[PDB]
């Protein structure tokens, strides 16, 4: 296909101003996202999200609330008591930690282990829409007055001191402290690798010829003819697939007690009761969709090389010449066609997740002992995250120490399925060639694979590929009057094209009305 | 005839905006001109000094309990003392004799340049980064200190970035497909022939991601300033200066990194064909196109990876490793997540959702006026590009010229 | 005959302007000579001095409490001690001895040879001396800085600059396209662009000179003397451009002897990516380079001279060079009218007289003005001669050989 038309950008006119929330002081409203440009075409000017200043014209107390338990000014941050004076600010303020000459108060001595590094992206919220690390949702600091260390099993490095003669273990880096959110840490070196390398080749080949001659004599007439036919096929198919997992630690998140981060405090804090569409989208825009509760850290490495060749050819003949003698006399006659067809394509994917941009890229470029053993150094010092289970960001709100936000929850829960409808990237158009649709603020792009090209993919630079469909996105929900609503969906976002699979996903799907 | 751009006569003059003692008018630009004709050089904007004919209203308020800095930043107590420059002028310390009471706790800290560069200003026509926004120096008094992943070094974070995560990832794609045919076949024949190669190749190298937050942020003083000086009015001059000063959109977050690539294309084919119908073809091409590219890294290892990428040498792998480390050095935002500059604009600044209101106004109008939706069509097809202040015309079929008049 | 220059009288000679106590005429190039004929040099403005008509318009202003920079530039007086030169002679720093104060207290930071060179003034038609109106040695107390990834060293930017954001892209292009059915064409490209620069709109700091060449502008339309200042400073200033280097080669074959003196493209392509004599065309390349430190560049041109691809050293070498020499890939010029400090005496008429002056420039020197050539061949201005170029083996000073 040519490329689909562009399409401008359009928003919704603004909601109504919500009314002055008194402890803010501001007022908020929303728009919707109508149309993304999903190609070419003017993107929105504008946010779909809208603050402003006001007056509430009352007073708010919840500075006061909590004050049973130590309450920061800064932050809505509340402590059991013998975190004041702990030794360790807890709340960003430190108010918990001035005026403490009472310095008996102080817990532990602990401060000579730092934090877990890379401890912190755990804590980040997820966007399953984007793939993306939102605001943190846990605090990654926050220890509730605990000194509970992890020991790091890394922690050998060579140093030498020329005074003496010594080669010797240095043991800095030999304990973390765990922050509190972390229920566990966990190191421990595994790898796996997986390796299928496959080639299958087949020649066939025929050659089939007649020549027939006859000679009579009575005057004399002589003839002779032929057919002949060569008929070559080659195909070459190479596969290799290449997996190494390194595992250097796992963690487990808290399902308890959770402290929640300042900012996803005072943000959870601002949102009404009252369900308001754009305030909780603003939320889950923020902190994400998801919040993570499983860890394993360590680096991935992956190859992939295909090759297939073919090749055809052909050729026809077929030819009579004669003689004759009354004056004699010499004819011939016939045809010959030929034929020859090449094809190769050769595709590699290597892709590297880990520990530095140095052998990163070095293991990207040529897989060898060296470069395997560098990147797998390189490992020690910045793991990467390489799987974590993950629930959406409303389940956190059970288990926080607030105690219960029923209400808040079940708006956040029905703001979370609109959310996950309205940025859906099925609104990014159809991404041929089995190019990746994104959709990103207000607008979309079509990720495009090196064999193809356009604004939708849509020119891939060979005559054609087998390029899979993908489904629009589910139609509205049904006007329900009988007991269920119904929602449909079709794999016409491309259709499967040159062959390519159906995808696989339901056609339909049904909730309580 | 091709056609020297053309734009409107001047706006009406705006009144007298008081304290700023100016007036403005706007002239937008009708016809982009084309096909060189003269540029639009002309400034879209003008404006003129005025006498004030009406009382000021200051921009000064008593932040109360917060001290007010030179700068005019207003700060949060604990932060006098604090050593930290919270108001990039050091009237946050100093004033003070002693008791510094300074973060950190006398441990190794550094500060990260990533860091510091975070949150580029970006204009939406071209994509071109500019300065952050953000101040990124003021550590609202906290420490935060985070491992440079590539380097055992460890940097304070700085407030306005909530997360810089080392997250490295490189990648490698190649693809090679190559084809070759001969056919000698109404009353047809043929001696087609054809001999054609695609090779492409990138490798895009993840040095690591910001995360800007999304509250309580910290902007520098000239941009809020610059906010300050912008008319109340909607005066389009005044708001394109100052989107052009500091772009349209922010990024709200990025990734950092860099990026090789590299496109070879050949095209050898020829036709012949002969016969009746119920035939006198002839026709020759040769194309043959190499591009290549490197973004980021240091000069003197980018320069030579991409001359050996662009050699058939098999490249040394210690060349590769030493411009992906180089990256650490000199990184590019390879990827960002825009967000639109008027969210920067601070609530509870005088009349801060006008501003706003205007600055999406200007954005409306920047993209409109500098799109070349008002540019005359290209003659075959070909893409019209918005050049600079002229279109000019390209063609990725055989057409040529800059309107692609010709083949 | 050719055609020597064709000009006219000394028009419209003025009266007085009171301040400036003298009169101007604005003479006009009637044609720009042709053919090898003479050639236009005269001048095209002209004054006398006057014995004042009447008062002078009281037209000086002072700061008032801001800072009585001794060049005038009445600066914020927190600069006063600032230890930094924001008055353009040191006068700020020569009054304030008492105490230093200096912004960037502990940084060790340097000033950028771009950031002072930064915003050229540019003429649409040439080149200008005092190429910066910018002042860029003006901080302003800030120490806004950024560092240079090549060396980590830390450069302050001076405050006309909004924006300063090193880079490293390199580019490089080798197109070869023949058809029959025929034409051949070929060029090669590269671009090694370092950096970006973006300057503030508003509130800019020019240089004394220039606010001094702003009050010598008669109030009243001399486009002579306005064509001096057009000429000294600029038509347009660059208010965004991105500094490197770029060169590009070009080698256009007959592809008949082509066929036979080599054989195919492979026979010259392994020389990139051995040798028969007698090929030769691909190997006298022409060459534009831009930018750059010349040392390399010339031995880069010493050996495509040769037909020899440079080695990857060289190029690296110039591109190292660039740094040390670099020029603007690409620029957004906008008008020297913007820059016309607002509260100026009577800034708005000098403005617009500047806009006339700037038009004038234009329909004066332009190839409109000259004749036909003597037979459809191109007619160009260069320094302000018309004279003929054709490209299809035409000659003579008119192309008059065909």
């Amino acid at each position: 296909a040519a490329t689909p038309a562009a399409v401008t950008c359009q928003l919704s006119n603004w909601s109504e101003w919500t009314d002055c929330f008194p402890c803010q002081d501001k007022k908020y409203r929303h728009r919707s996202l109508l149309q993304p440009n999903k190609f070419g075409g003017t993107i929105c000017s504008g946010d779909i999200w809208d603050q402003a200043s006001c007056s509430s014209s009352t007073t708010c107390v919840r500075q006061a609330q909590c004050g049973q338990d130590f309450q920061c000014k800064e932050t809505g941050r509340c402590l059991k008591r013998h975190l004041v004076c702990n030794g360790d600010q807890d709340c960003l303020d430190g108010s918990d930690e001035d005026d403490c000459e009472d310095v008996r108060a102080i817990d532990e001595d602990c401060s000579q282990y730092e934090p877990i590094p890379g401890s912190q992206k755990a804590a980040l919220g997820y966007n399953i829409l984007t793939q993306e690390d939102a605001q943190s949702v846990y605090d990654a600091s926050y220890y509730g007055g605990q000194c509970e260390t992890v020991y790091n099993g890394e922690w050998r490095e060579l140093r030498y001191d020329s005074t003496c003669e010594r080669l010797y273990y240095g043991d800095d880096e030999k304990y973390f402290r765990k922050p509190y959110n972390f229920l566990k840490y966990h190191f421990e070196a595994l790898a796996d690798t997986g390796i299928s390398s496959e080639f299958y080749d087949n020649a066939n080949d025929l050659l089939s010829k007649v020549k027939k001659d006859k000679s009579d004599s009575f005057h004399s007439q002589d003839t002779s003819f032929l057919n002949e036919l060569n008929k070559y096929n080659e195909k070459k198919f190479i596969f290799t697939r290449i997996f190494t997992k390194v595992q250097t630690a796992h963690f487990k998140m808290r399902k308890d007690d959770i402290m929640l981060d300042e900012g996803m405090l005072q943000s959870l804090m601002e949102l009404p009761d009252q369900y308001n569409y754009g305030m909780y989208a603003k939320f889950i825009n923020d902190y994400g969709t998801h919040y993570i509760t499983s860890g394993s850290m360590g680096g991935i490495y992956e190859y992939i090389l295909v090759i297939d060749k073919a090749k055809m050819e052909s050729l026809g003949i077929t030819s009579r010449d004669i003689t004759t003698c009354f004056h004699c006399k010499k004819f011939g006659g016939g045809k010959t066609e030929r034929a020859r067809k090449a094809m190769a394509v050769e595709d590699i994917i290597s892709r590297v997740r880990g520990g530095s941009s140095g052998w990163s890229g070095g293991l990207a470029q040529n897989r060898s002992t060296i470069t395997y053993r560098s990147w797998g150094r390189s490992l020690k010092y910045n793991p990467v995250v390489i799987d974590f289970e993950m629930q959406p960001i409303h389940e956190v709100l059970r288990h926080t120490s607030l105690g219960p936000l029923e209400a808040k929850r079940q708006n956040l829960r029905r703001a979370l399925d609109q959310y996950l409808m309205e940025f859906n990237a099925c609104r990014c158009g159809p991404c041929f060639n089995n190019g990746v649709p994104i959709l990103e603020g207000t607008s979309c792009r079509c990720q495009c694979r090196l064999g193809s090209l356009g604004a939708a993919c849509e020119q891939t630079q060979t005559e054609g590929a087998k390029a899979d469909g993908s489904w629009s996105c589910w139609s509205s929900w049904s006007v329900c009057r009988a007991g269920i609503q119904e929602r449909r969906r079709e794999c016409d976002n491309p259709a499967p094209q040159n062959g390519g699979a159906s995808c696989p996903g339901r056609k339909v799907q049904t909730q309580a009305c | 005839s091709h056609i020297d751009c053309r734009m409107s006569p001047w706006s009406e003059w705006s009144q007298c905006d008081p304290c700023l003692r100016q007036m403005f008018r706007s002239r937008s630009i009708e016809v982009f001109g084309q096909f060189n004709g003269k540029r639009c050089t002309d400034a879209v904007g003008d404006r003129r000094q005025c006498v004030p004919t009406e009382p000021c209203e200051d921009a000064e308020d008593d932040c109360g309990n917060d001290f007010q800095c030179s700068t005019g930043r207003c700060i949060k107590m604990r932060l006098r003392c604090n050593g930290d420059n919270d108001c990039g002028d050091f009237s946050d310390e100093d004033d003070c004799e002693s008791e510094p009471r300074p973060p950190c706790r006398d441990r190794v800290v550094e500060e990260s340049e990533l860091a510091r560069t975070a949150g580029y200003g970006i204009n939406i026509l071209g994509m071109d980064p500019l300065s952050t926004p953000f101040d990124n120096e003021f550590y609202n008094g906290l420490c935060n200190r985070d491992r440079d992943g590539n380097t055992l070094t460890y940097y304070r974070r700085p407030w306005n970035v909530a997360s810089l995560i080392y997250e490295t990832k490189g990648e490698k794609n190649f693809r090679t497909e190559h084809y070759e045919e001969q056919i000698e076949a109404l009353f047809l024949s043929y001696s087609s022939k054809k001999e054609k190669m695609f090779l492409h190749v990138k490798g895009e190298i993840h040095l690591g991601r910001f995360v800007m937050r999304n509250r309580d942020v910290v902007l520098t003083t000239t941009f809020v300033d610059d906010i300050k000086a912008l008319p109340t009015t909607y005066e389009k001059g005044e708001y394109f200066a100052f989107l052009e000063t500091y772009g349209t959109h922010y990024s709200s977050s990025g990734s950092l990194g860099g990026l090789y690539e590299l496109i070879y294309v050949l095209d050898k084919a020829s036709m012949k064909r002969k016969g009746v119908e119920l035939v006198n073809i002839t026709s020759e091409n040769l194309i043959d196109d190499v591009v290549s590219l490197i973004r980021g890294g240091t000069r003197k290892y980018a320069f030579e990876l991409k001359e050996k990428l662009l050699r058939g040498t098999v490249i040394d792998v210690t060349d590769f490793v030493n411009w992906a480390s180089s990256i650490n050095d000199a990184p590019v935002l390879i990827s960002q997540k825009l967000s639109p500059i008027y969210n920067l604009v601070p609530v509870k600044m005088k009349n801060a959702h006008l501003k706003k209101q205007n600055l999406e106004r200007a954005i409306e109008d920047y993209i409109n006026e500098f799109s070349v939706r008002k540019c005359h069509t290209c003659q075959n097809g070909g893409t019209v590009i918005l050049m600079d202040g002229k279109c000019l015309c390209a063609c990725p079929f055989k057409f040529e010229g800059i309107a692609c008049e010709i083949s």
